[PDB]
């Protein structure tokens, strides 16, 4: 005359905040370059 | 009392319209179930059931099950009609063969019956709207089928196809430039108008002015979903000035052969941005023209332009829409060409863009649609010709396209229509 991982290592752990998707879709998450409005003017006129 | 169908086919067919009903929903305040919650304008895309919710003039059809049969289990499983989404059993599986001369025969026979149906409800028929990329399997070929038996059975209709094409450069499949090629030339010679809607293009647009670094297809179709709903928007709304289904195809092409065009839309800004733009007309009709803005990869600087329309949507005075157009002939950069002096048809709408909710537009209260027909065109023919030489020269993937009974020459026809399209387009170029 071995550990556990013997072939499950393709699967394990993946935590709640890995599991989430990547980090931005369809969404700029600058400062600047965001989406979400101020809280003074939730929705109005945005021009001139 | 006008009426516009709208035609569905193709994975990406069924997914680059899924962007477009959602809009148009939310506009007039359809909720997903149909009830109306609380002037009939929207019998131009809708028709009544006699009683409680509406029902579209859409009618799905994708040989695969998959994608269609994505719809049937959504939040939206109490809108669409139950027996108008027709479903096949298997899929084209990208061979140019299978899905318009194997398998597509024995579903298309659903579809004109559908589609006969459908239309003998109304009686304001204007015209039709297709949606089909050129760059899948079912799409090319159910494409095809069906825009012949369409114009045999009703004729004279008005058809407008919003095909999407493959980028200069990105590409998904191996086999696109083949399908490309054989579904062009049916298109050509069968459609009244095409547009280009290159998707690496749209791409562009998301990263200069949204910034999105993470854009997937969910995100892309909505502004897709936003042109739809700007060209018809003087159709079911008041405007001062109007433009008719009808008068579109009538100021646009100047000759039969050429029926092709690219779009743009702008503009396009963000919530966290429109604090310091104003959004003057003056200002946002320059951008109309600006190189980076055409939604197609494509180069207006290469030549010359035929016509363009542009659709003015929003509260704009009408002086200000004329006090801009002259400024845009005294640029050196855009140049028209020799035989068309006077080349704008402006359009101007009262209702703005409406936002979905979750996107990314953010309200805006002047946009503008552009639809121009630009000598540029025959650059995506010309290098989408060079895929074909290279590929062929040697015959291969050849044995899959015959395997379904397609005849070998089939393309050797092919290649010399579109050759004609290419010639044909540096002809007009040419100055008297
Ligand atoms: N812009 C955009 N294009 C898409 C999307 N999905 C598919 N496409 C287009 O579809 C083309 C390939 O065909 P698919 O849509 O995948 O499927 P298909 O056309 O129905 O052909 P089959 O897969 O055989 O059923 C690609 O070149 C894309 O341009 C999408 O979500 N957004
Ligand atoms: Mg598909």
């Amino acid at each position: 005359a071995d550990e556990w991982n013997a072939g499950k290592c393709i699967s394990g752990e993946a935590t709640l905040k890995e599991v989430q998707t990547d980090k931005d879709l369809g969404k700029t998450n600058r400062f600047g370059f965001r989406n979400i409005t101020k809280d003074g003017d939730e929705n109005r006129v945005f021009g001139v | 009392m006008r009426e516009v169908i709208s035609i569905h086919v193709g994975q990406g067919g069924i997914q680059v319209g899924n962007a477009c009903w959602e809009l148009f929903c939310l506009e007039h305040g359809i909720q997903p179930d149909g009830q109306m919650p609380s002037d009939d304008a929207f019998n131009t895309f809708f028709s009544e059931t006699g009683a409680g919710k509406h029902v579209p003039r859409a009618v799905f059809l994708d040989l695969e099950p998959t994608v269609i049969d994505e719809v049937r289990t959504g939040t939206y499983r109490q809108l669409f009609h139950p027996e108008q989404l027709i479903s096949g059993k298997e899929d084209a599986a990208n061979n140019f063969a299978r899905g318009h001369y194997t398998i597509g025969k024995e579903i298309v026979d659903l579809c004109l019956d559908r589609i006969r149906k459908l239309a003998d409800n109304c009686t304001g028929l204007q015209g039709f709207l297709v949606f089909n990329s050129v760059g899948g399997g079912t799409g090319s070929g159910l494409g095809s089928l069906l825009l012949e038996r369409l114009s045999v059975d009703y004729g004279k209709k008005s058809k407008l196809g919003f095909t999407i094409y493959p980028s200069p450069q990105v590409s998904t499949a191996v086999v696109e430039p083949y399908n490309s090629i054989l579904s062009t030339h049916s298109l050509l010679e069968h459609t009244d108008v095409a547009v280009m809607l290159d998707n690496e293009a749209i791409y562009d647009i998301c990263r200069r002015n949204l910034d999105i670094e993470r854009p997937t297809y969910t995100n892309l179709n909505r502004l897709i979903a936003q042109v739809i709903s700007s060209l018809t928007a003087s159709l079911r709304f008041d405007g001062a000035l109007n433009v008719d289904i009808t008068e579109f195809q009538t100021n646009l092409v100047p000759y039969p052969r050429i029926h092709f065009m690219l779009s743009s839309y702008a503009p396009i800004i963000s919530a966290e941005k429109a604090y310091h733009e104003q959004l003057s007309v003056a200002e946002i009709t320059n951008s109309a023209f600006e190189p980076a803005n055409m939604m197609a990869k494509c180069d207006p600087r290469h030549g010359k332009y035929m016509a363009c329309s542009m659709m003015y949507r929003g509260d704009v005075v009408p002086k200000d829409v004329n006090a801009s157009i002259a400024t845009i002939k005294t640029k050196r950069t855009i140049q028209f060409v020799d035989w068309c002096p006077t080349g704008f048809k402006v359009g101007i709408n009262y209702q703005p863009p409406t936002v979905v909710p979750g996107g990314d537009l953010a309200k805006v209260m002047r946009a503008v649609c552009m639809i121009s027909n630009s000598t540029a065109i025959a650059e995506v023919f010309s290098r989408l010709d060079h895929k074909f030489d290279l590929m062929y020269a040697k015959r291969a993937f050849v044995h899959w396209y015959v395997g379904e009974g397609m005849e070998e020459g089939e393309f050797s026809e092919a290649r010399e229509d579109l050759a004609a399209l290419e010639k044909d387009y540096e002809e007009v170029g040419i100055e008297t």
